[PDB]
RNA sequence: AGAGGGCGUGAAACCGUUAAGAGGUAAACGGGUGGGGUCCGCGCAGUCCGCCCGGAGGAUUCAACCCGGCGGCGGGUCCG
RNA sequence: GGCGACGUCGGCUACCCACCCGACCCGUCUUGAAACACGGACCAAGGAGUCUAACACGUGCGCGAGUCGGGGGCUCGCAC
């Protein structure tokens, strides 16, 4: 009645189900991937507050 | 009384919203965070047999 | 949505967004297209040039069906049939050219627009342009006419 | 007072999309990590293109892409477009190129996948090339709309070529004086 | 839930049909339940109250096991008067305070030829409700 | 002080004087609620001296000291037990209020749940017998 | 695509031997901005014109 | 999908209190009652929660099973712990960090457990 | 009856009264302190609270270690 | 480091009063209003940029060389 993504809906004449804008949607796994973190700089983790 | 009371939505958006309305009723977090106390229930797309 | 609009944000200010001096009254310039030659002239040239006068022949009771001909030019010419035809068309079977009649697709005239591919055709239309027939006669195709 | 002049304080670009798409908002969060952290300028171009409007994201047809990838050097790169890939009827056969885009249309991704190519989203682009190495990022004709041929000097100035707003094309609709030297003048 | 599209569900039109009621509808709407002894002997739930029923009051200021007959049924004020529950005025004359018949339980019906025919018809129409369970 | 709330600073406030509407003294049709004067000639908008001040963002209070009560907490008004328990990990920073509709029976119970959890209630002895 | 199996529960609460595959509706894009856009617009087709 | 379930519930949900100030999340399974992305007990594969014991003697520790989501009758496995006020505070921190089961929110599991045990002391 | 026959609630303008304060530059207001007053909070030279350690006696039982035992975490031939 | 109990300590608002300094009455048209320019004795409730059509441009969403059922039609006789 809504069809999978291989085959269209049968009881609805010209409808197939809407595609995704993101495939992998858990980006806590993407940003911890070795492909990503091979490429990053380093965190810059001082504060450098105002100096009198 | 000739105010435009009634609104059109083109039907691929009606079917877009009805696939997004069914797919969130399978995630236990979204259906419990709408308030439905679904703690003790088993498997989230509940299917009882056709004898019901 | 009366919430999201300008008059809520403009409520409390005296002149309501229309000026202390000009003080929007009813119809300061005339109603409608008034002054189209006289005091709105600078607007009617520079934005509507040509707007005043006779230009042509009067034609009483034209009927918008006698002059009816939709056009398909040669780039869109192959989508009238299957893509299953032209891949079947070129598989070494002789020069057997498929038919494409635009009149059962709802078109009458075949115009020119470049890159007609290398296969021979026969094209059934009510009308043709001469650029279009010499694209078709250049790929070895034919150009058969129908009433 | 100082006299350092006004209007230099404010810039009028976009810092987040105005969309409420929760799938575009996670693509934003992925790339504004990568923009401020990996030091490659591909990820700054793609990040500010995700912020852009729908008019600033024009559709890119199937034969602008494969005409812009018959060039020498582009033989094994991937095509990025932030926006849709429609398909041309004009093109007859499709090469096996690798594309990457928001929202490829249905008939286009039947022709890319028959050709043997691979379609990607911006997730699995980021896993593939985080620096954006070996990508050809394309755009559609953003001044190809029907609106931009109405803009210019004026339709009634000398050599305007501006296409005025008439309600219906035909005889006696904005064609009489100012448009021919017999009736009045010609601009 | 109401399905019949010819009968009301608004507040304002059901009140207006209540206080402007005809006096033969008004005896129907002033009905009272039978006692638990007596609804088993007649297998009928409730009855429209008349002039010499023995009756006791089940809620209110005057309540609790005080069988005593009605004496006057105001339909216009939706009120029965019972011979025992009264009220002394400031004058010292005693008057009947009036109570609504929904708050009141018949303990002995007054049978006549018609109160046989009303009970028998209200009781016969319950066995067909039992005969539907097949 | 029944309870002590972590670090309480010196609460400075820039003004303690409750901005009033112009001409609110002279009439009683005019409430004292602030409405900024948009007349073309008046001397409050044009900001002469010795007259009624008009609020601007410079009078804003310090961000680390904003919404601080004089006791050092910040109020969070509740209605029952089930939303008193949400303030359990905030009890040295925030304080509870009982809303003005909560009956004297239930108000008696949600202050005894407050004393077990050691959360400051600002109005513990309200609507007693 | 990941389409798991879902047990059909009997009338007495426990499972049965029937296990239906999750149809592809439940892996659609979740879009609460379209569902807001549709439910705003289709609840307005529901109303009598004003007592003008 | 810990993030897209977050971007529905972020605002615009039940279990969400906003009064005059701070926002609260009042979840069944949430240590520190903030509506944080970490501190949400519906949206994660792994969650930690410490409710008081039913009688008023101890702490229960609900954790998420991970053996199957989408099936919430058996999604939670809970342990009542009734020990002597630092070995129940040490027992629930071995349950966090001897496992790799969210080293995040380790102190928030023991700030909550310590402040819920002295809710029981008289 | 603080619901007493145009009687639910009973605002303001206005007026009576009592209380307090004051009064030849008409009153009113801004800013700054002061004096009185109503009232609150603390409770009144009686205020700190929880952390660890060493002191002083008391009162109980686990921990460490092992065994029984169910339940979860993570890795593995992807073995079924 | 020092100081203080049953009347004292602290506190502030739409409390009242005092004093020094500053201070003409609002709205409005206007080059210019405190104006010997007009409106306003006072209070309460009411009270003024709406809705429909057309168009332009920006923006958001669906599909995308296409798009669109609005007009009808079908679905057991269904509160919504
Ligand atoms: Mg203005
Ligand atoms: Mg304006
Ligand atoms: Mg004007
Ligand atoms: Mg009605
Ligand atoms: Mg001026
Ligand atoms: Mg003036």
């Amino acid at each position: 009645l809504y069809g999978t993504w291989r085959k269209a809906a049968s009881l609805k004449s010209n409808y197939n189900l809407p595609m995704h804008k993101m495939i992998n949607t858990d980006l806590s796994r993407i940003l911890k991937s070795p492909e990503i973190q091979r490429a990053l700089r380093a965190p810059r983790k001082k504060i450098h507050r105002r100096v009198l | 009384t000739w105010r435009r009371w009634h609104r059109r939505v083109n039907t691929t958006q009606k079917r877009y919203a009805i696939c997004s309305a069914l797919a969130a009723s399978a995630l236990p977090a979204l259906v419990m965070s709408k308030g439905h106390r679904i703690e003790e229930v088993p498997e989230l797309p509940l299917v009882v047999e056709d004898k019901v | 949505p009366s919430r999201l609009r300008k008059t809520r944000k403009l409520r409390g200010h005296v002149s309501h967004g229309h000026g202390r001096i000009g003080k929007h009254r009813k119809h300061p310039g005339g109603r409608g297209n008034a002054g189209g030659l006289h005091h709105h002239r600078i607007n009617f040239d520079k934005y509507h040039p040509g707007y005043f006068g006779k230009v042509g022949m009067k034609h009483y009771h034209l009927k918008r069906n006698q002059s009816f001909c939709p056009t398909v030019n040669l780039d869109k010419l192959w989508t009238l049939v299957s893509e299953q035809t032209r891949v079947n068309a070129a598989k070494n079977k002789t020069g057997a050219a498929p038919i494409i009649d635009v009149v059962r697709s709802g078109y009458y005239k075949v115009l020119g627009k470049g890159k007609l591919p290398k296969q021979p055709v026969i094209v059934k239309a009510k009308f043709f342009s001469r650029r279009a027939e010499e694209k078709i006669k250049s790929v070895g195709g034919a150009c058969v006419l129908v009433a | 007072g100082v006299d350092i002049r006004h209007n230099k304080d404010r810039k009028v670009r976009r810092k987040e999309p105005k969309s409420q798409d929760i799938y575009l908002r996670l693509l934003v969060k992925l790339y504004r990590f990568l923009a401020r952290r990996t030091n490659s300028t591909f990820n700054q171009v793609v990040l500010k293109r995700l912020f852009m409007s729908r008019t600033n994201r024009p559709p890119l047809s199937l034969s602008r892409m494969i005409r812009k990838m018959k060039l020498p050097g582009r033989e094994n790169k991937t095509a990025v477009v932030v926006g849709t890939i429609t398909d041309d009827v004009r093109v007859q056969e499709v090469p096996k190129l690798k594309v990457c885009a928001l929202r490829v249309t249905s008939r286009a991704r039947s022709r890319i996948l028959r050709a043997g190519g691979k379609i990607l989203t911006f997730d699995q682009l980021a896993l593939d090339s985080p620096k954006g190495c070996g990508t050809v990022l394309l755009s559609g004709p953003r001044k190809g709309r029907e609106v931009y041929r109405h803009f210019g000097k004026a339709p009634g100035t000398p050599h305007s070529h501006t296409k005025p707003y008439v309600r219906s094309k035909g005889r006696k609709f904005e064609r009489a004086r100012g448009r021919r030297a017999s009736r009045g003048y010609k601009n | 839930m109401k399905f019949n599209p010819f009968v009301t569900s608004d507040r304002s039109k059901n009140r207006k049909r209540h206080f402007n009621a005809p006096s033969h509808i008004r005896r129907k709407i002033m009905s009272s339940p039978l006692s638990k002894e007596l609804r088993q002997k007649y297998n009928v739930r409730s009855m429209p109250i008349r002039k010499d029923d023995e009756v006791q009051v089940v809620r209110g200021h005057y309540k609790g096991q005080q069988i005593g007959k009605v004496v006057q049924v105001y339909r216009k004020k939706y009120v029965i008067y019972i011979e025992r529950v009264q009220r002394e005025k400031a004058n010292g004359t005693t008057v009947h305070v009036g109570i609504h018949p929904s708050k009141v339980v018949i303990t002995r019906l007054k049978l006549d030829k018609d109160r046989k025919k009303i009970l028998e018809r209200k009781a016969k129409s319950r066995q067909v409700g039992k005969e539907k369970g097949k | 002080a029944a309870l002590r709330p972590l670090v309480k600073p010196k609460i400075v406030k820039k003004r303690t004087k409750k901005f009033i509407r112009h001409q609110s003294d002279r009439y009683v049709k005019i409430k004292r609620n602030w409405r900024k004067p948009r007349g073309i000639d008046n001397r409050v908008r044009r900001r002469f001296k010795g007259q009624i001040l008009m609020p601007n963002i410079g009078y804003g209070s310090n961000k680390k000291t904003k919404h601080m009560l004089p006791s050092g907490f910040r109020k969070f008004l509740v209605h029952n037990v089930k939303e008193l328990e949400v303030l359990l990990m905030c009890n040295k920073s925030y304080c509870a209020e009982i809303a003005h509709n909560v009956s004297s029976k239930n108000r008696k119970a949600i202050v005894e749940r407050a004393a077990q959890l050691a959360i400051r209630v600002t109005n513990p002895n309200a609507r007693l017998r | 695509c990941a389409r798991p199996l879902i047990s059909v529960y009997s009338e007495k609460g426990e499972s049965s031997g029937k296990n239906v595959t999750l149809p592809a509706v439940f892996k659609a894009p979740i879009r609460p901005d379209i569902v807001n856009f549709v439910h705003t617009n289709l609840r307005k087709n529901n109303r009598q014109p004003y007592a003008v | 999908s810990a993030h897209l379930q977050w971007m529905v519930v972020r605002n615009c949900s039940s279990f969400l209190i906003k009064r005059n100030k701070q926002t609260y999340s009042t979840e069944p399974n949430n240590l520190k009652a903030r509506n944080s992305f970490r501190y949400n007990g519906l949206i994660h594969r792994k969650t930690v929660g410490v409710e008081p014991a039913a009688d008023g003697k101890g702490v229960v520790v609900v954790i998420k099973r991970r053996s199957g989501q989408r099936k919430p009758a058996t999604s939670y496995v809970r342990t009542t712990i009734n020990k002597n006020a630092r070995a129940t505070l040490s027992s629930i921190r071995h349950m966090i960090r001897k496992n790799k089961y969210r080293p995040d929110l380790r102190m928030a599991a023991i700030r909550r457990a310590s402040a819920i045990l002295r809710s029981q002391k008289p």
